[PDB]
RNA sequence: GGCACCACCAGGAGUGGAGCCUGCGGCUUAAUUUGACUCAACACGGGGAAACUCACCAGGUCCAGACACAAUAAGGAUUGACAGAUUGAGAGCUCUUUCUUGAUUUUGUGGGUGGUGGUGCAUGGCCGUUCUUAGUUGGUGGAGUGAUUUGUCUGCUUAAUUGCGAUAACGAACGAGACCUUAACCUACUAAAUAGUGCUGCUAGCAUUUGCUGGUAUAGUCACUUCUUAGAGGGACUAUCGAUUUCAAGUCGAUGGAAGUUUGAGGCAAUAACAGGUCUGUGAUGCCCUUAGACGUUCUGGGCCGCACGCGCGCUACACUGACGGAGCCAGCGAGUAUAAGCCUUGGCCGAGAGGUCUGGGAAAUCUUGUGAAACUCCGUCGUGCUGGGGAUAGAGCAUUGUAAUUGUUGCUCUUCAACGAGGAAUUCCUAGUAAGCGCAAGUCAUCAGCUUGCGUUGAUUACGUCCCUGCCCUUUGUACACACCG
């Protein structure tokens, strides 16, 4: 299955509720974003985040989400 | 003589795994955390970490003069080829070589248990130490044999950073009874790390909000 | 016996220490006007010992399975003998070793 | 360990052990005729 | 153990003037490399120097490390009759190094 | 309730039936050393033992019994010894024999020391197992006088206590996941005479059209990094679009992609526990036993292989989807020496073979080596026959290793050509470059691989589901158990 982890659901919905004006739906750009937003100590879970966050941000102009 | 480079670089490792237990057996009584071989042209510079570097550089520095010989005299080096210094360990708590020890040193001076374990606890944690986790195993005047585990702090178990950060040491300590066995864990804060990860894998910084400034309709500021 | 075609082998187990060397003697043989070829990354060799994980021979038949990775960088520089030598001491390092062969 | 006692006074003892010598230990780094000439003297 | 006068000699002017002495666990072998007599004699002799306080004895890896206590050095300064200089090497005072 | 090819469903290959290899029990023995007995003992102790290994058996030497004493002792305490006898022995082991050395040392006392001797049910460490299942814990708050409890859960979802969600809980930690190694991509960087190529010198063969195949090339003092190597990076995050869903976590389809099963595969791996296995790995160990006619150690020979039998891991096979005979001819993981005590060995020359000999290369991306491997493929012979399937058993002979091959180490040659004609009750492993074949290398190793650990060649059938069997986990429940049903 790809049921992502807590170490990656909590750090991304930090993102949306401390850099929302900056982020965007695009996946490539939200990668480079968190770059220089987040110390993150592995690439694997640096393209985990952006790849969650962008889902947050596709599914927050549908509609509010929980937990932002 | 002539040796390939898969054979000499397991020579390497090999004289220094042999040359560190000859300290560990040599120098158990004072600290001895590790060995670090130094090699160089025209000689042979070894660092030896202690806690005492008294010990071994005792009266007019007779035993580190008289320890260096024997060397000599086992590899067939020349008497210039090789030097050893003595340099001391900067932060001993952090070492669990010295504090499995240091905990020996006092079991065999019929020290209690639980006064002897929790001073390397509180040892670790106060030079800073993340965490700390300390098993002795053995027997103690009955005939069955128990063992302990005295946690503090945050440990971690599995993968590679317990390879980057943990250090571990363990001896045997000869008792009128048997063998003790003693485990000493010492986790060091990756922030204090300078060679390196500086932190943990899943440790997420986020920056702060930079925003909340006041934006004024159209101006042009010239230089 | 001035300038020559001399080789610098470097063999060490860890790569970090190996590619300063190693960049560190082109940063110096840059600012230096000396034709250089190199470095060459010598296909790596993976020394392998698998061991019984059992001091005994009871339970599962587990198996460790160690490993001793060897890097071998050759060289070749383009300058008089004495200057070679002396960039070898300028850019030394404790775990590479250097074996210089004309 | 097995008492109540003796653990007790086995943390502040072991406590105090350790107090001592960090301080001990933070001050100790804060201030920091031949012999072969005789077998050849047979002239 | 049985060692000629003489091949005991000069396993005792190996241990002083360079004061420590390794010898290899074989008993069998020809020739210590460093004192001209059997490796098994060598063996035998310094462990009644280790017998009686004069040498320490450490054992890693199959191998002897024998080195000369300053109680020792008088035990050759009078047995060996010679002159009351003293220093054998190890202790010639060449002093460490900062 | 839930999960799982160490469970099943659909299937594949089988094993169990035969011969032989090897391990275990048994029997035998002079000894056939020994540990382990469900999973988690039985090709396991890296245990493929001619000597050694070795612990067993039949015999023979040495102290390598340090040290304080006491005795003895220069008018010599003791050690070595030719020759003959003795002995398996050119062991002065011992016996006749007198020579040599000289306070090192001989006897008694204590004290040692050494033990593959005993105790793994006295221990450390290590390892296996519960279990790699998904479980474990504390702060504040709520409940309870308390031990405790909630948090840690009805439901959905996941490989997962992992997430959604419900919620007297809120917010977290270990474990999981992250992490590390490896395999698959990069005509985008960095270079490579120990990698490769095009051109170019020089050069060969075949048709002459200027073409097609080569050799040579460490001075052509060329050009390039795609193939090869490896360092810095980039690249996949379930991305976009359809369905279902509490419109949530997710799941299933397409498109793009090198990669869309955690991308494939592993390494590490929590809180406790077992009288699990090892003192036969340790100059790791407590205690017991032994310590000179040794249970130490060494030497010789035998044994660990011994054979009416039961059992387990395997290899050949029972044929034609095949055997031979020629011919075609493709990998990857790796290893390799010196005054040694002898490494990998091409190339040449002998030999039917096995093998022998002379040189040379390589301490290695250079040489062995493109390891020209085997299955495999083509063309033939065979023609359903215990046959040219199968190659036990045995006779005679030829080489290699080793001090030593007898109880054949192994290899080769001729001959002998056995059971077996697809295997009862039962039972194992497995879902994609997987299973199955098929070989090759590394470990043990002077010699011996039917064994393991890996690697690659050829390469599928059938699910992608369930709790029916079996095992484990969770919840509820009962308990007179808590040394916890071995109660
Ligand atoms: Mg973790
Ligand atoms: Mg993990
Ligand atoms: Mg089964
Ligand atoms: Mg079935
Ligand atoms: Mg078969
Ligand atoms: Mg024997
Ligand atoms: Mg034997
Ligand atoms: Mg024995
Ligand atoms: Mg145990
Ligand atoms: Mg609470
Ligand atoms: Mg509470
Ligand atoms: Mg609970
Ligand atoms: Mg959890
Ligand atoms: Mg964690
Ligand atoms: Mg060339
Ligand atoms: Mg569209
Ligand atoms: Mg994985
Ligand atoms: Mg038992
Ligand atoms: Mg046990
Ligand atoms: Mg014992
Ligand atoms: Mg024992
Ligand atoms: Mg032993
Ligand atoms: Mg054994
Ligand atoms: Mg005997
Ligand atoms: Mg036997
Ligand atoms: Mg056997
Ligand atoms: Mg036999
Ligand atoms: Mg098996
Ligand atoms: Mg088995
Ligand atoms: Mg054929
Ligand atoms: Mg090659
Ligand atoms: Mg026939
Ligand atoms: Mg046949
Ligand atoms: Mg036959
Ligand atoms: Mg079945
Ligand atoms: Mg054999
Ligand atoms: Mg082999
Ligand atoms: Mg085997
Ligand atoms: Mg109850």
């Amino acid at each position: 299955g790809r049921v992502r982890t807590k170490t990656v659901k909590r750090a991304s919905k930090v993102l949306i509720e401390r850099f929302y004006p900056k982020l965007t739906l695009d996946f490539e750009t939200n990668k480079r974003l968190t770059s220089e937003i987040a110390v993150i100590q592995s690439k694997r879970l640096r393209n985990k985040i952006a790849g969650y966050t962008t889902h947050l941000m596709k599914r927050i102009q549908k509609g509010p989400v929980r937990g932002i | 003589a002539i040796l390939s480079k898969k054979k000499k670089l397991v020579a390497d490792g090999v004289f220094y795994a042999e040359l560190n237990e000859f300290f560990t057996r040599e120098l158990a009584e004072q600290g001895y955390a590790g060995v670090e071989v130094r090699k160089t042209p025209s000689k042979l510079e070894v660092i030896v970490k202690a806690s005492n570097t008294q010990g071994v550089l005792g009266e007019q520095g007779r035993r580190i003069h008289e320890l260096t010989s024997l060397i000599v005299k086992r590899f067939k080096l020349s008497p210039e080829g090789i030097a050893i210094y003595a340099e001391r360990v900067e932060e001993r708590g952090l070492s669990a070589a010295v504090q499995a020890e240091a905990l020996k040193a006092k079991l065999l001076s019929g020290l209690p248990i639980r006064r002897a374990a929790y001073g390397v606890l509180r040892f670790a944690m106060g030079a800073g130490a993340k965490g700390v986790e300390v098993v002795i195993s053995g027997k103690l005047r009955a005939a069955r044999a128990k063992s302990q585990k005295y946690a503090d702090g945050f440990m971690i178990h599995s993968g590679q950073p317990t390879r980057d950060f943990i250090d571990i040491a363990i001896r045997h300590v000869l008792m009128r009874q048997g063998v003790l066995g003693i485990k000493v864990k010492i986790m060091k804060d990756p922030a204090a790390n300078r060679f390196g990860p500086r932190a943990l894998p899943d440790a997420v910084k986020i920056a702060e909000a930079k925003d909340e400034d006041e934006v004024i309709p159209a101006p042009t500021v010239k230089s | 016996q001035q300038i020559h075609k001399i080789r610098i082998t470097l063999t060490s187990t860890k790569v970090k220490q190996l590619e300063n060397v190693s960049a560190n003697i082109i940063r110096n043989a840059a600012q230096y006007n000396i034709v250089k070829k190199g470095p060459v990354r010598m296909p790596t060799k993976v020394l392998k010992i698998t061991t019984r994980k059992t001091p005994n021979g009871e339970g599962s038949k587990t198996w460790d399975a160690y490993e001793m990775r060897i890097h071998k960088r050759v060289i070749d520089l383009q300058a008089p003998a004495s200057t070679v030598k002396r960039i070898t001491q300028i850019t030394i390092e404790p775990g590479v070793d250097v074996e210089v062969t004309i | 360990g097995q008492s109540d006692k003796r653990e007790l006074e086995g943390e502040v003892e072991g406590t105090e052990d350790a107090e001592a010598e960090l301080e001990a230990e933070a001050e100790e780094n804060d201030e920091s005729y031949l012999a072969e000439l005789e077998l050849s003297k047979q002239e | 153990m049985l060692i000629p006068k003489e091949d005991r000699k000069k396993i005792h002017q190996y241990l002083f003037q360079e004061g420590v002495v390794v010898a290899k666990k074989d008993f069998n072998q020809p020739k210590h490399d460093e004192i001209d007599t059997r490796n098994l004699f060598v063996i035998k002799a310094l462990q009644s120097l280790t017998s009686k306080g004069y040498v320490k004895t450490q054992f890693s890896w199959q191998y002897y490390y024998y080195t000369l206590t300053d109680e020792g050095v008088e035990f050759l300064r009078t047995e060996l009759n010679i002159p009351e200089g003293i220093l054998p090497l190890t202790r010639l005072k060449n002093a460490p190094a900062e």
